[PDB]
């Protein structure tokens, strides 16, 4: 599954602070997905990742959510929101 | 031997090479002794691969540990830990067949 | 005198190599005296190799430590082993089943 | 002056050069004393040898003190100290080598 957003100041500037990804140890599509915590930068304020379906635990810096990554291309808020 | 096999990937779809550990009980197989050495294996670009030996075997990986049972031809290493046993199978008849089998080596007909 | 064998890997199939530990209680055997001295055997490329004299010995490996008696003639070091642990000297002559049959087996040379 | 000996090996039948200590109360042999000075004697490739005066003798080794009469002729050691040696502690082989005995032969024509 793609997530996507754009990230932003209150004045409309790019936020290029990272996010963090990680999960439980599980097997998708046959993979293994470890338990590493990935550090994510977004770009010009831009995140684009890469997220296998099913739980995955989400950091910015003090805020931590619990996302359910659907089958389909999604924006990374509408994932958050719905924790 | 059979070669026991995985895909090893972060969430962001990276390979991940962080070590697994396989080890066993102390028995015997074939004409060989196993033993408790704990032989760390790292994947290769995110493919695990390692060839073991058939029965009991220990997998550990970070906080999680779990008692595979290895089958007598090639298989993938998530099959075999979701079907990990409790706890480790016993070696007292086997004890006793080697016992058996040693003695009778020592003086053949 | 006597020539105890194993062959000891890893559940890799590749050799360990770690020592192996062998002593007995002061004690006369062919005319002479044998001592408390621990005596510490690596195998090499895989292969246990030992001489050790008739009767009384400790093996110590890691943790275990077996108690076992050296026959007349060569053998298997996991033979004794496993006699060691499988026949405990207050074994009531329990007789075995039969050897559990025999495994139903023999073979001439 | 009586040679008292022994052959001294471990386990695997390789030589044990550890130190054997010999020494004895203060007496009278043939008019001269006999102090209590430790004799230390080194076996040589295995084969432990030493002179000593007749009547009673400490043996010393590791742990282990033994009291002899040094005979009056040329004794081996371990006949000295054999009464004072913890026998071997009792274990099963001979028991499982009669139990896998008994056999209904095989006997296959091929």
């Amino acid at each position: 599954t793609t997530v996507t957003a754009t990230v932003h100041d209150i004045s409309g500037r790019p936020d290029d602070s990272h996010w963090t990804f990680s999960s439980d140890l599980r097997e998708q599509d046959g993979v293994i997905i470890t338990p590493r915590v990935v550090r994510v930068k977004p770009f010009n304020g831009e995140l684009a990742l890469t997220l296998p379906p099913g739980p995955v635990r989400v950091t910015h810096h003090q805020d931590r959510w619990l996302i359910d990554v659907p089958e389909e291309d999604s924006d990374l808020w509408d994932l958050i929101e719905a924790a | 031997t059979v070669t026991i096999t995985a895909d090893v990937r972060d969430v962001t779809g990276q390979p991940d090479n962080q070590q697994w550990v396989f080890s066993t009980v102390l028995r015997q197989q074939d004409g060989s002794i196993l033993t408790q050495k704990q032989v760390r294996v790292n994947p290769v670009d995110g493919a695990l691969s390692v060839e073991l030996e058939p029965g009991f075997a220990i997998v550990v990986y970070g906080e999680y540990r779990w008692f595979i049972e290895v089958p007598e031809t090639d298989a993938g290493l998530w099959g075999l830990i979701a079907t990990s046993v409790a706890v480790p199978p016993d070696t007292s008849a086997e004890l006793l067949a080697d016992a058996v089998n040693g003695y009778l080596d020592a003086n053949p007909p």
